[PDB]
């Protein structure tokens, strides 16, 4: 009955060795989330603009601010994508 | 009144106590035997 | 790390020194063949 | 002072240290350390040393 | 010249990042990072940082098991603290004997 | 996983709002917890240059503690710009005038002191009572818990427990108490 | 214990000291040869502050400390339990025993916080003027963790 | 001044319970220390840099074999301070020639002569 | 009251449909997780 | 406030570096070892 | 009625962790054999998808799957299109159990095949010693060689 972790958010883990104590397995399947886990379903200028979506986001009025040619042209135009 | 990092008791009547954060010594019969810890 | 623990049972501190880490044959061909030694 | 010496639970003295010099401690020390081995510094004396 | 000495700042900023990251996840399931590798070397597993951290990003449930198993080398070596010898050795904390 | 390519990078470095109850509590030990939950450092995805930080909200502000004297002996001090406007403040002056203060500057100091400090400092929000707006109130997600333990009173304790527990001693009778 | 009432009849006035109940401890103390209690049950270096059921003992209802030659504690031991129930009443958790009658929240406090002045100015790392914790009595408690009890901050 | 410190050589004599504690028999004496370099060469004086380069340990980490004789013992006993030193012990015999390259060193001084390089 | 897939998304309706396309995958088989292709 | 006179190493007056449990059990290590030296130079 | 070392219950009392037991290593030993012995029929059976590797090769980790390029700081004297059998593994984990070594795990367990296809010399890495106000400079460029291997596919064994 004895457990190391609570087996109840993440999966369902139990660890297990081999006979001859050489390798150790794992056997690790995902929760299911119960249904009682859930919930049912159902112009401006400068000043004004740069606050109100700062206070929207979350963030500073410092990055929305334009910045200058050197920057815009440095920026690359084709980055390499992965996968 | 006086300031003086040792305290020494002149008469009986002198008796010291802990106030305030310092230590202080004082005597009814004898005003002037009082003494501040510095 | 654990370094004090290896050499508690005569293992080396550092596992790159000695062991089975290093000493067997980091490759081999895809048809059984053992490969060359290694410089190191 | 003789049965605090006598009786310490550290191993550790200035007496084994210097006379053996097990880090090069020697160059730190003076040649008259080795009787004045850790009460003293200067003209001061440590009784609490040992 | 700042180019050269870069690739050990290279080495400490990225080793340390992995610290960071394999004690957070640690953190995530109740554990730390000392305590962490001092069980997994214990149980005989030469995972460096990189793969530790990287394994917590892609497999939790595997980082859970690694955490499950560390969490378990802990107390087999507090039951061997309190009795060193005279008894039967923790399962997992038995090692392999090469020669 | 068999998840989509833009929707699973947007869930791994999405944010969460995280809430913190501070009755009875240090303004240290959450400021610690807080910090490294700011810059996101407890995502096993951590990196400075990606601002996956995390939005953190505390509770009763005013009903913090400190360990000791520091209500008394510790100090904030600062300087407007002009002659003699250096000033300083008790921590218990500065909390009456102030209880959001003690943990805004004491978290000030936790997180490092690069540009992404103010970002994060506004992100996290801070109330002296436990009344919130129905804006901020619903976009939760969960409550860590708290650091250390509250001591219970001598009128919490149940009677069973001071039962359980032994008297240790004998009065003489002749005793006035 | 007894308790005395001073009776109010017209033109006279009476004075009376009445026995009560006398508590008393379990037959059965763990550890005899005790001189002391924290002998008698253990307790010398495993208690604190916070464990008040025992502190609710060694106190009188208005917040007032026993003797020793009373209570029969050891002189370390006196002078120790009552620092630690002076850390639970400006901590507040005893409130039935506010002292006689015709803001903040605090723990962990050494000193009174009225006599505390604050420090305006603090040294550099091998000057700081560090602030306190406890006391230096009950350092000699068992500490579970490895590191030690951090009685200066 | 600083000057070469002489050891008395009464602290070199080891006591029944330094005996029992390192286990180390006074009969059937070991016959080669191995030794090994921890504190570093700089910020000593030029007779001690100069005699650890003359027993050739100026790489750390690296164990390397010495006598047990009182000739070699006054060698590394002024540069004590800047070594470890571990007996060597073998239940394998000595390397025989067909054995010369299948060796392997151990944490606990051992040497032995068979490496197959797999467990029990 | 069984569950078959689980969708993140931006609103409701981004998760609702994330979540249809996660059933999908695996209906098929052709999750991320499946066999690759043998040689 | 809280400076010193001239160098901070040298001198009539330095910074007066104090111990760490941590060089203590760093330098007792290695003396320790030393003494088990001691016993195997021996005999 | 009480133990001599026996303590009422307060802070310091006992530790602030909660205290534990471990189960008994009898049904423990037929709980390590049992869970084994049904993932050894789960892979028997093929219920298993992916499966990603951990190696140790050429003096560093990398986590690995299949079908993935992988690079390496050396020349290893083998002729591009070349196949090679990979002997250390750390651990090898499915989309439901993970297969750890101590610290590897055993040769007839699995067969990691890889192939090379592509080697570079690196790009020129360019190095400057420098030390001020004493005309100590020097440069040196080096381009180190470098193989680009991919691990084809991996398989595990029934035995167990
Ligand atoms: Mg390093
Ligand atoms: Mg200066
Ligand atoms: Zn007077
Ligand atoms: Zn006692």
């Amino acid at each position: 009955t004895y457990s190391p972790l609570p087996d109840d958010y993440n999966c369902n883990v139990e660890l297990a060795l081999t006979s001859d104590g050489r390798t150790i397995v794992c056997y690790h399947p995902s929760v299911d989330i119960p249904y009682e886990h859930t919930k049912p379903i159902p112009h401006l200028e400068e000043g004004p603009m740069i606050e109100q979506l700062s206070k929207m986001f979350f963030t500073t009025k410092h990055r929305w601010y334009p910045h200058g040619r050197y920057h815009r042209c440095r920026k690359n135009l084709n980055p390499p994508k992965d996968r | 009144f006086k300031n003086k990092t040792v305290l020494k008791k002149r008469c009986k009547d002198c008796y010291l106590v802990k106030r305030r954060g310092r230590w202080y010594v004082y005597c009814k019969t004898h005003p002037r035997h009082k003494q501040r810890q510095m | 790390a654990g370094g004090q623990w290896r050499l508690q049972q005569g293992l080396a501190a550092n596992p790159s020194g000695y062991g089975p880490l290093t000493e067997l044959p980091d490759w081999s061909y895809a048809d059984g063949r053992p490969a060359p030694p290694m410089k190191g | 002072q003789e049965e605090r010496e006598r009786n310490n639970q550290n191993p550790w003295t200035f007496e084994r240290i210097a006379t053996a010099n097990m880090l090069g401690i020697r160059k730190v020390l003076s040649p008259y350390d080795l009787t004045h081995k850790g009460k003293y510094w200067g003209k001061f004396y440590m009784p609490k040393r040992v | 010249v700042k180019c050269t000495k870069a690739r050990y700042l290279k080495k400490k900023n990225m080793r340390t990042l992995w610290i960071n990251r394999i004690t957070a996840a640690s953190q995530e399931h109740g554990l730390k990072y000392p305590a962490l590798i001092g069980n997994l070397v214990k149980c005989q597993v030469e995972l460096n940082r990189k793969v530790l951290a990287d394994l917590a990003i892609y497999e939790p449930k595997t980082f859970k098991s690694l955490a499950a198993l560390a969490s378990r080398r802990r107390h087999e070596g507090f039951a061997a603290a309190l009795g060193d010898g005279k008894e039967p050795e923790g399962i997992f904390s038995r090692v392999v004997q090469y020669h | 996983s068999s998840f989509s390519r833009a929707p699973q990078q947007w869930a791994t470095f999405a944010r969460i709002w995280y809430l913190l109850d501070g009755k009875m509590q240090p303004p240290g030990k959450l400021a610690a917890m807080a910090s490294i939950r700011l810059q996101g450092l407890h995502k096993p995805v951590y990196h400075a240059l990606s601002d996956c930080g995390d939005h953190v909200v505390i509770m009763n502000t005013r009903h913090i503690a400190f360990s000791g004297n520091k209500w008394e002996q510790k100090v904030y001090s600062s300087h407007t710009g002009y002659p003699g406007g250096f000033r300083q403040v008790t921590a218990a002056q500065l909390h009456l005038r102030d209880p959001v203060a003690i943990v805004k500057l004491a978290i000030y100091g936790m997180l490092p002191k690069n540009l992404h400090r103010r970002t994060m400092m506004e992100r996290l929000h801070l109330f002296p009572d436990e009344y919130i707006p129905e804006d901020i109130l619903k976009n939760l997600v969960e409550e860590l818990p708290q650091p250390r333990k509250i001591p219970k009173r001598l009128d919490e304790y149940t009677q069973e427990e001071i039962d359980a527990f032994p008297r240790l001693w004998t009065p003489p009778e002749d005793y006035r108490l | 214990f007894r308790e005395v009432v001073e009776t109010q009849e017209g033109k006279t006035t009476i004075i009376e000291g009445r026995i009560t109940a006398t508590p008393k401890e379990s037959p059965n103390p763990p550890n005899p040869s005790g001189q002391c209690p924290i002998c008698r049950w253990n307790l010398k270096h495993k208690y604190n502050y916070d464990d008040v059921l025992l502190l609710s003992q060694f106190i009188r209802p208005h917040g007032g400390m026993l003797p020793r030659k009373i209570t029969g504690l050891c002189q370390e031991e006196h002078r120790k339990i009552e620092e630690c129930v002076k850390m639970a009443h400006r901590a507040g958790l005893l409130p039935n025993h506010r002292p006689r009658l015709p803001q903040l929240n605090r723990y962990l406090t050494r000193w009174a916080p009225g006599s505390v002045k604050p420090i305006y100015k603090k040294g550099p790392r091998w000057n700081r003027v560090r602030m306190p914790v406890g006391s230096p009595l009950l350092r000699d408690n068992v500490c579970y963790s490895r590191t030690p009890w951090k009685l200066y901050h | 001044k600083f000057t070469r410190s002489r050891i008395p050589e009464k602290v070199f004599q080891a006591s029944p319970e330094d005996h029992e504690k390192y286990g180390g028999d006074p009969q059937n004496p070991h016959k080669l220390h191995i030794v090994t370099r921890i504190k570093s060469t700089r910020r000593r004086p030029y007779w001690e840099k100069d005699i650890i380069k003359m027993l050739g340990l100026e790489k750390a980490h690296t164990p390397q074999v010495h006598k047990n004789i009182p000739s070699v013992n006054a060698k590394l006993k002024v540069v004590k301070h800047l070594i470890r030193i571990k007996p060597l012990k073998l239940p394998q015999g000595l390397p025989a020639e067909e054995n010369m390259s299948n060796t392997c060193l151990k944490s606990t001084g051992e040497l032995v002569v068979q490496w197959h390089l797999k467990p029990v | 009251k069984k569950l078959i897939a689980e969708g993140p998304g931006e609103t409701v309706l981004v998760a609702e449909e994330e979540a249809a396309r996660v059933a999908l995958r695996k209906l098929y088989g052709f999750t991320e997780n499946r066999r690759p292709w043998n040689y | 406030r809280g400076r010193i006179p001239g160098r901070q190493w040298i001198g009539k007056h330095r910074r007066p570096r104090f111990v760490s449990l941590r060089a203590k059990q760093n330098m007792i290590r290695r003396l320790e070892i030393e003494a088990e030296n001691h016993y195997w130079l021996s005999m | 009625s009480y133990l001599p070392g026996y303590v009422p219950k307060t802070s310091l009392s006992s530790p602030p962790w909660p205290e534990v037991v471990l189960p008994d290593p009898v049904e423990e030993t037929r709980h390590h054999a049992e869970v084994v012995k049904k993932v050894n029929e789960m892979i028997v059976t093929g219920q298993y998808g992916r499966l990603f590797a951990v190696v140790h090769f050429a003096s560093r980790q990398w986590k690995v799957t299949s079908e993935d390029l992988i690079l390496i700081g050396n020349e290893l004297d083998l002729a591009c299109g070349e196949r090679i059998r990979l002997e250390k593994v750390l651990l090898v984990g499915a989309d439901n159990f993970t297969l750890l070594g101590k610290p590897l795990l055993g040769k007839d367990l699995v067969r990691v095949e890889a192939t090379v296809i592509e080697k570079t010399e690196s790009w020129p890495r360019i190095i400057m010693r420098f030390r001020k106000r004493k005309n100590f400079k020097k440069k040196r460029i080096v381009t180190t060689p470098q193989t680009v291997l991919r691990i084809n596919s991996i398989e595990i064994a029934p035995c167990l």
